[PDB]
């Protein structure tokens, strides 16, 4: 069971580290590159793929990204329910929490439906 | 919970890298257009891994790190998901949830833009006055009481931090009439006027009286009481003087304006 | 070939794909709540498949491989558990050796309401609880027929296979009751609902439910028990009649 | 019966009314918080929604009104329809006037009286400085 936050810190190293071998393995394929075709041919030995470098580095990139918009939603989440519902949970009797969230969407829904009628009064 | 903006601006400065890192390899894709003179250009390549210097700032979210390590299982959320299967219409609390936020923000944004307001004039309750009062001392260090000894008008005083208490007399509203008393204060049997400064507890009682001439609102006093108690709190420090050195005259203090700064500045 | 490779779309075409509607394609009407969306139900679909296949590997039998995956071989003879063309129709009819005849149909539309809008996995769990031909073939199939086979509060149709689910109130929650093939046979059957909602405690003691409104419930339950004429299996409709009235 | 001056100036009321009234249901709609926050369940709730409906009521008749004058005002174009003093903006009456003049007549009085009025209220407040 991994955390959000050991996640973000055991891949931000894996990132960098795969960054720099990405760059300097791209850096040997142009030198590579440039002595077979502007000079003669000096680097007999074979390169790399260099494409599932930058595609595993994205890879990473939006694994991070999602992961920490996971977890951005889940403080979001936490914070609103907070504000709109009292911090009681097994205290609070659930049939009643329920009752209390499906009252609170149907006072939201009025209140939507209000707004509505008069925007569309002002049509 | 403000960490939800520190995760926020760690998302940006992350994909900042990664259009940084796409922006830097399309920059390589080209070569210099139209130099005649030198290929300088390839100095923007250097900048360019300036931006890449950007990803050492998603290092300082190091620094913005361990926000959230707890239980509260997702804070009372799961109802049908983790409970009833059938219950499958829960999203809803949340929907509802993301429309009152929409609908404060919005309304705030407008309510302070709102200040240019376009109407000309207006041509074709002590229990409330203690009840305000006493809604308006919920905030810390501003302990403040009230007696009415004299009318049926109010008698409020105010002590915050110093010995520096100031009275105010209302009208249920638009509390006129302030005087500060630094170190003695209710002499005789009640309040009293004495008045007595030391040249500039006086400037400061004048001051609260141009504020209070100047926060005046033509209708509710809720919104004026408010800026009055904060315009009041903002002393509570007297130990700063931007604009000028802390000695420009006997003492250096105006925040009219929202900050304190050297008296005798307009 | 075994891996899609750019598959293009040309109009509103991936509206059609996109928007979640409540139709799961031929939508039989007995039932469906959420707005599921096509590539939702594909996706869903395609991940209980993995977990399934993987729990199946893990612990009970299994069966071979073929075009598509099915590994729903029950005990007689029977291997219905899949929709595997699920854009196109869930059709898998294998065969019945004990009506557990139109049962079987039952306990598979079961099974496929249990899964529908993945909003867990629990429907992995519970599928793989249905292992016991006894106390679940006719007592099965009368809770099939009572949950979505639109039967006669009035008996509201309640089922839970959650991981300590805090609906039901807690009382004495244990690890884990799935199934025991013993004395004390572990069956959570369903879970209990009318109109408010309570817990159903069950424990077969064959050689059943062996186990405010918990003051009145369980009396009730240990006197229809003690009277154990009322109308082997458990309690198939007898309990559909307790929660239905003596639910009051 | 004409009134056209003042149902302009009606309409120009009517109008910084409707600005008003936008103020107001934003500043009331600003404070509408959860339902089941601490104790405002339904009562202060309901309150404000009908506060909010009677608000909308009245602004859909202002709105009414406004069409109303302004097609009044349109139609008003009889007789010096042109009028281009707009641009060239500058750079019997009798009884009226002596009515005018009678009612500040009588203003100054009741002036006066009032002069007299506040004179004795400030000096029921000199007395009051006496009191204990």
């Amino acid at each position: 069971d991994f955390d959000p936050v050991q996640r973000y810190k055991m891949l931000i190293p894996q990132l960098k580290e795969s960054l720099q071998t990405l760059m300097k393995v791209a850096a040997q394929n142009l030198i590579q590159n440039t002595n077979i075709d502007n000079g003669q041919k000096s680097s007999d030995a074979p390169l790399q793929r260099f494409d599932k470098c930058l595609e595993e580095f994205y890879a990473l990139c939006d694994q991070l990204e999602l992961c920490l918009r996971l977890a951005h939603e889940c403080l979001s989440q936490s914070c609103d329910s907070a504000k709109h519902s009292p911090t009681l949970v097994p205290s609070l009797p659930y049939p009643q929490y329920l009752a209390v969230i499906k009252a609170q969407i149907t006072c939201a829904k009025d209140i939507h439906t209000a707004l509505l009628d008069c925007a569309n009064k002002v049509t | 919970g403000v960490n939800l903006e520190a995760f926020s601006q760690a998302i940006s400065a992350i994909q900042a890298l990664r259009s940084s890192v796409s922006r830097v390899f399309d920059c390589l894709k080209d070569g210099m257009r139209n130099k005649e003179t030198l290929e300088g250009r390839e100095k923007a390549f250097i900048a360019n891994f300036q931006d890449n210097l950007h990803s050492v700032n998603r290092d300082l979210n190091e620094l913005e790190r361990l926000s959230n390590l707890v239980g509260k299982p997702s804070e009372n959320h799961p109802l049908h998901n983790s409970g009833l299967l059938s219950l499958d219409p829960y999203s809803q609390l949340l929907q509802a949830y993301k429309w009152s936020n929409k609908l404060q923000y919005h309304a705030g944004l407008a309510s302070g833009l709102l200040n240019q307001q376009s109407l000309k004039r207006s041509a074709n309750p002590q229990y409330v006055d203690d009840v305000i009062s006493r809604i308006d001392r919920m905030f810390p260090e501003m302990s403040i009481h009230l007696s009415r000894p004299n009318g049926t008008s109010a008698m409020l005083l105010v002590t915050l931090g110093k010995v520096l208490k100031v009275i105010v007399v209302m009208r249920s509203l638009f509390i006129d009439r302030t005087i500060v008393k630094g170190y003695n204060t209710e002499d005789g049997k009640l309040d009293i006027w004495s008045k007595s400064s030391y040249q500039v507890f006086q400037k400061v009682t004048d001051h609260a009286t141009t504020a209070l001439l100047h926060y005046q609102l033509p209708q509710m006093p809720d919104v004026v009481v408010r800026s009055f108690m904060t315009w009041l709190r903002s002393y509570i420090k007297l130990f700063q003087a931007p604009c000028q050195r802390c000695g420009k005259f006997l003492q250096d203090g105006l925040p009219p304006t929202w900050r304190d700064f050297r008296t005798l500045e307009a | 070939r075994s891996w899609a490779a750019s598959i293009p779309t040309i109009h509103s075409a991936l509206n059609i794909l996109l928007l979640p509607s409540p139709t799961p394609g031929l939508v039989p009407g007995l039932a469906g709540s959420y707005l599921c969306s096509p590539l939702e139900r594909f996706l869903g679909s395609v991940i209980m498949r993995r977990h399934l296949q993987r729990i199946i590997q893990q612990e009970t039998l299994q069966l071979i491989n073929s075009n598509e995956p099915g590994v729903i071989m029950f005990k007689t003879d029977a291997l219905k558990c899949r929709v595997a063309l699920s854009p196109k129709t869930n059709q898998t009819l294998q065969l019945k050796v004990t009506p557990e005849d139109e049962l079987q149909v039952l306990e598979k539309f079961f099974e496929t309401r249990v899964a529908g809008p993945p909003f867990k996995a629990n429907t992995l769990i519970a599928f793989t609880k249905l292992l016991g031909a006894p106390t679940h073939i006719l007592r099965d199939c009368v809770h099939i027929m009572k949950l979505e086979l639109f039967p006669d509060q009035l008996k509201w149709n309640v089922q839970f296979c959650l991981t300590i689910p805090p609906s039901a109130p807690p009382i004495a929650p244990p690890g884990t009751p799935a199934v025991v093939l013993k004395s004390k046979m572990l069956f959570f059957l369903q879970l209990t609902q009318k109109t408010v909602s309570i817990i159903v405690p069950i424990i077969y003691d064959m050689a059943t439910q062996q186990a405010n409104s918990s003051v009145a419930a369980p009396m009730m339950v240990s006197n229809i028990l003690k009277r154990f004429a009322e109308m082997r299996q458990g309690e198939c409709t007898i309990f559909a009649a307790v929660r239905d009235l003596m639910a009051n | 019966e004409v009134n056209t001056a003042t149902l302009c100036r009606i309409g120009q009321e009517t109008v910084q009314d409707i600005v008003y009234r936008t103020m107001e249901i934003f500043q009331l709609l600003r404070n509408m918080q959860l339902p089941n926050g601490v104790t405002y369940h339904t009562g202060t709730y309901q309150d404000r929604l009908t506060k909010l409906q009677d608000h909308l009521r009245q602004l859909s008749i202002l709105f009414r009104k406004l069409r109303l004058v302004y097609d009044k005002c349109n139609e008003n174009c009889g007789g010096m329809d042109p009028i281009p003093v707009e641009q060239l903006i500058p750079y019997e009456r009798r009884e009226i006037v002596e009515v005018n003049k009678k009612l500040k007549q009588k203003n100054q009085q009741l002036k006066q009286i009032m002069d007299q009025l506040r004179n004795l209220i400030w000096d029921i407040n000199a007395m009051l400085a006496m009191r204990n």
